[PDB]
């Protein structure tokens, strides 16, 4: 058992189209009913004299896990090595894929997702601009802390929450390449839901919307001890790229600009742009 | 052990894999299934309807 | 187009010349404001080359009592779109009738130099125009409405693929939500 | 149901919902040419699909008052597609037609068609004794118009509906193949017509291969509605066209 | 003997009684589209004989100060018969070429002619950084002049001879299928092109498939003689020429 | 199946030359005529007396697999960290492989080309020059980003569209190897043209030349987060490799010089030097 | 899944290759192929011609 010689899955390739002469008789192809709900399914060969043609196009490249399996941008954020406020030295993000709008449209394309993450995280700095700036400064290290709910939380940089035992992190120093995790699917249910029409309450109270299910928990970051005579700003990227997917119930792209990252809410836009007149086609 | 299988390429060839994780989170994406079937969208009639015959 | 809606049907009178256009557009699925926010154009606009065969569906949706006859063409590219009747009646074409039956598809053939075509269509790789013109005209009987509307329907064949994944330009934010 | 008829020619496809069967020429469908019956000695050149195609030419208004239409074919395709730079190329040709007719009213119409094909329908002048040019017979795709009352012009011919121009009863056209358009219960005639000719081959701007003619027996009638006429087309698709002797452009 | 060749296309032949062999493109003879490689889905039109035949293109004069002339195909057959109205008439074409070239002068003549197909010839501006209409590089059959010295007209194709209007070596055009034509032992080049482009097929209007190029090497000279010029003739004849996508016409 | 053992090339060695005596017979190899186009096939062997020789010469180093298996830059540019023009904090670049000359010349001696590519940036900093340097900045991070053809285009550094969610990219951090890619072939004609003789408009109108056929996409670069106190300029190369390499229809080297990016245009040249005469060979 | 083949040497030697990735396009350049046919170029002309007879 040097070798297990997976079985080819066999290129699927479209269909192929068969050569058709002159008809003349009682089928009729091209009329149809729609309002059967049911899409017709002629093809050219059914209406016109057609050659004969082999096809060796494939429809790879539109598979979920190819369109799905690409990292986008999730969040970004600064945090500052030094500074008066407490606040502005760490970050504390609530998980969601709400925040950017490109990955978010991509998604909400489905009703419900089921799949595993890959996660990465690029981190760079730089200087802040100032009246004097010579110093030396060796190489800084970072610190990524995941907090599954209702596990405690820091209140400021050097906190005791940041000795963890339990919850996992990541200690990185910059030169180096990005980090990066496997994280597995970690619902309750049985599948991710983008959507959730209801509420909260039992009493329909509370609460509305896909907000409701939102419990992935935080992220954390920090600067594990660089305190430098003057400020250094931070930034950090985080991107997800889903694996092993499945999807369920399609449902048509979104058309509004979104404006709030944890509800539906938009402004009405026209169907599309306009044109001189029904005829007009320069 | 060792996976042998063929990678993408007209009508003109191995690649092997090992996984190193006792998770299969881990493993790498299996984006070379290409099986499909739009029938459930196209035709969810009860009834089966001939293309050539009359819709009613 | 005062109410959004009326973009959706298409006006048909009962009396017109004998010969008169119905409709007119250019045959670009992914960039033709026609076709850009189409269940289908949306699909398109993700990807940056396309090929294969498209479908049009038409249905009357008049009464029942009227009738008429329509002539759907579709012209491959050219120098110069039709202008008359008798200019799209060369190229491929079907005659509608109009029966119990109230819908047409009209099968647009896959005519290409090239095994593919870009989204982002431009001179080099243009697809043609498609055009309805009265057959007959449309007749009704005494106590009908003077006017119908029509509505098309656009889907792709079994035949249809797409190649290089590409970020949509439709949606686009300013700052962080 | 018999009812539903499809033809599919060339990249041209009819459909008719309400017709009656299709009546077939002399019970003989339209073929090309034998060996052992040809004469010409070069090779033939047979562009199918690229003639063998529906034209639709032109449209008539069928009124209270019309009393009939008449064309004559080949000419009649005269400048119809790649047909006719074919016709014009060529010093000898051949092939059958299929006619097709279409006339739709509503159920509280009525009227009448005879729809007919006639060969060799030789026409005499309005004075009798008196040439007439290729004109008042033939000019293209138009539609030459019947006359209820006895034509008097010199320079056209005999439109008398009575006697469909030949001298004979307009009664008795029933003989060559024909169908009927009642709106009561059709919408259509298909008519198909296989070569008829006492020769193999011969050119088509010198001679008139048949006539189509179109007669109300029944004329129109209506009652309080908005429609104030019933347009009328015609349809002709060419079957098994070849065509021989290359010559220059007439 | 082998000096004698017969060439029988459609109803046109050619017989040179003094010519060498005939080049066939890359060693590819012409051949209708494949079903495993086409790509559009209707039914082709295939009118052989009817486009498959020699076309002479005009005629030029060769005098003692003649540089060279140039014809780009398939635009040079556009009003050509029945191929000009089936590339009008269509949205996509395809087919391949003969081209023989005729030149023929007494044993007292000396000159040597090359003659060339370019697929894909393109051209640059007289002057750099300023577009040309398409009128300075074809305009039917009418040949076009190379000139000896550099042009300087904006509104034309660089026409210096040495460098072919190409940027390249005029020596270097061997690498192109090709022949020579020289007066001691030669009197007409055949060339067998076939369909050369990076896709099935194309629009024979928006695309030049190839270039023809005839270029006096050796210039022509005599003496004492009541002949001045040497006429050149240029004939072509597509072979398996298919259509596709009808359309109105251009 | 723990070895498959691939059989050998069998390298292929040049023809030997085949002993040769005094000859005298009708038979006359060395006459020939050009006018046939054909190119004679003689060898030495056939005009003088020669020995046996064995010849292990190979022509391995001329396949177009190895003429073109070279990486070669194709475009370079500088994009600063901070500066008042935004235009100029990044860089937007239409891809063609027209730019620079030696890469230019060796890919159009063929007409039509099938490869896959690989890719490789090369990416450097410098501090600009100015009265007061002393800063200490922490490692900088690049973004390199490939729009295809029809998407959002970017108009500042800081703009929406560089969350890719389905637009590939790359985060690289100085310090480390150049980055790498590779792209398969993405033509939608069955092969690249070096060449195109013909017009965009069906009426033989607008652009003309090569330049219609070129819409691979665009590239864009930008530091991720790096803003320094003072002006840091850094500067991008790109490197292509074709793979995998199908040539056709070869035609002659370029002679005259390039002059524009887009077009043929050129100026008359020499056909080659001179020499003080004919029989001059000193 | 291990491929192995000879290297290039006059008459004076395996090297293994393993492919990691799942798109062809990946593998590393093919040039070991040597096979080469220039009668397309250089004898293009539709009878054949005898090199000892005369050219006409
Ligand atoms: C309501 N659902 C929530 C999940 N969302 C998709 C999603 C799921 C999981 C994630 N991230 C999971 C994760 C992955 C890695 C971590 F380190 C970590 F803390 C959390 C991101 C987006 C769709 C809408
Ligand atoms: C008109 N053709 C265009 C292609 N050109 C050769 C060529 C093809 C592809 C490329 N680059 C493809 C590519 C490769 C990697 C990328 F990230 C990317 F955005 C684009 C460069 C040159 C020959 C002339």
């Amino acid at each position: 058992g040097d070798v297990e010689e997976a079985i080819e899955r066999a290129v699927v390739h479209v269909a192929d189209t068969m050569r058709s002469g002159p008809s003349n008789s009682a089928s009729v192809p091209a009329l149809t009913a729609v309002e059967t709900g049911h899409t017709s399914q002629v093809t050219p060969s059914d209406t016109m004299q057609t050659r004969h043609v082999k096809n060796y196009h494939s429809r790879s490249e539109s598979t979920v896990e190819n369109f799905l399996g690409r990292s986008a941008c999730v969040y970004m954020e600064e945090y500052k090595t030094t500074d008066n406020d407490v606040n502005k030295k760490f970050v504390a993000w609530p998980i969601n894929t709400k925040q950017m709008v490109q990955m978010r449209r991509k998604l909400e394309m489905f009703t419900y997702l089921r799949f595993d993450m890959e996660v990465t995280f690029v981190i760079t700095s730089r200087q802040d601009p100032g009246t004097t700036l010579a110093q030396d400064m060796p190489v800084l290290t970072h610190q990524i802390m995941y907090v599954p709910p209702g596990g405690p939380i820091p209140a400021k940089v050097d906190d005791y929450a940041w000795q963890t035992s339990t919850n996992p992190s990541i200690f990185w120093t910059e030169g180096n390449a990005p980090a990066r995790m496997s994280i597995p699917f970690i619902s309750i249910g049985n599948a991710y839901s983008n959507f959730y029409d209801g509420w909260s309450n039992f009493d329909q109270r509370g609460s509305y919307g896909y907000n409701t299910l939102n419990n992935l928990g935080h992220i954390y970051v920090r600067h594990v001890s660089g305190s430098s005579p003057h400020p250094i700003t931070s930034t950090i990227r985080v991107y997800f790229k889903p694996k092993h997917t499945r999807a369920w119930v399609p449902r048509p792209p979104r058309l509004c600009q979104y404006k709030k990252a944890f509800s539906v809410d938009f402004t009405p836009t026209p169907i599309t742009d306009t044109r001189k007149d029904i005829n007009t086609v320069t | 052990g060792a996976q042998v299988s063929t990678q993408k390429t007209a009508h003109e060839i191995h690649y092997t894999n090992i996984n190193y994780y006792k998770d299969a989170a881990s493993n790498s994406a299996n984006r070379q299934d290409f099986t499909q079937d739009p029938s459930k969208f196209t035709e969810p009639v009860k009834d089966v309807m001939i293309k050539s015959l009359p819709a009613l | 187009t005062t109410d959004q809606m009326e973009m959706f049907r298409i006006p048909v009178t009962i009396n017109a010349p004998l010969q008169q256009q119905v409709f007119g557009l250019r045959l670009q699925p992914g960039l033709d404001s026609v076709f850009k926010h189409t269940l289908l154009g949306e699909i398109l606009n993700y990807y940056a080359h396309w090929s294969g065969s498209m479908k049009l569906t038409f249905v009357f949706c008049g009464s029942a009592m009227a009738t008429g006859k329509f002539l759907i063409a579709y012209s491959p590219p050219g120098a110069n779109p039709p202008k008359t009747r008798k200019d799209a009646m060369l190229g491929t074409h079907i005659i509608w009738d109009i029966g119990l039956q109230s819908s047409c598809v009209l099968c647009v053939p896959w005519i290409s130099q090239t095994h593919y075509r870009l989204v982002q269509q431009d001179e080099y790789t243009s697809a043609g125009y498609v055009t309805c013109w009265y057959q007959t005209g449309m007749i009704v009987p005494p106590g009908t409405p003077n006017s119908s509307s029509i509505m098309c329907f656009a889907s792709a064949c079994n035949d249809f693929s797409v190649r290089m994944l590409r970020d949509t330009p439709f949606i686009s934010q300013d700052n962080k939500l | 149901s018999d009812r539903v008829r499809s033809i599919t020619l060339g990249n041209s496809t009819i459909t008719t919902q309400e017709c009656a069967n299709v009546v077939v020429g002399y019970g003989r469908w339209p073929t090309y040419l034998r060996d052992d019956e040809a004469t010409a000695e070069d090779q033939p050149t047979q562009p199918d699909v690229a003639t063998c195609r529906f034209y639709t030419l032109d449209s008539i208004k069928w009124e209270k008052g019309s009393v009939g239409w008449w064309w004559k074919f080949p000419e009649a395709l005269s400048d119809m597609g790649l047909f006719g730079q074919n016709m014009q190329y060529h010093y000898l040709g051949r092939a059958g037609y299929t006619i097709h007719v279409q006339c739709n009213a509503s159920k509280f119409h009525q009227g009448c068609l005879l729809v007919v094909c006639v060969p060799e329908a030789e026409m005499g002048g309005a004075v009798v004794g008196q040439a007439f040019s290729a004109t008042a017979m033939a000019n293209g795709d138009k539609a030459y118009e019947f006359t209820s009352a006895t034509q008097s012009d010199q320079t056209k011919v005999q439109t008398a509906i009575h006697n469909a121009g030949m001298g004979v009863g307009v009664g008795n056209l029933t003989i060559y193949p024909h169908q009927w358009i009642n709106l009561r219960t059709n919408n259509s005639a298909t008519i198909v017509m296989p070569y008829i000719n006492s020769v193999p081959m011969d050119n088509m701007f010198r001679h008139y291969n048949f006539t189509l003619m179109v007669i109300p027996f029944v004329k129109l009638d209506y009652a309080d509605t908005a429609s104030t006429y019933v347009p009328i087309t015609v349809t002709v698709a060419p079957m098994c066209a070849e065509y021989n002797g290359l010559r220059l452009a007439q």
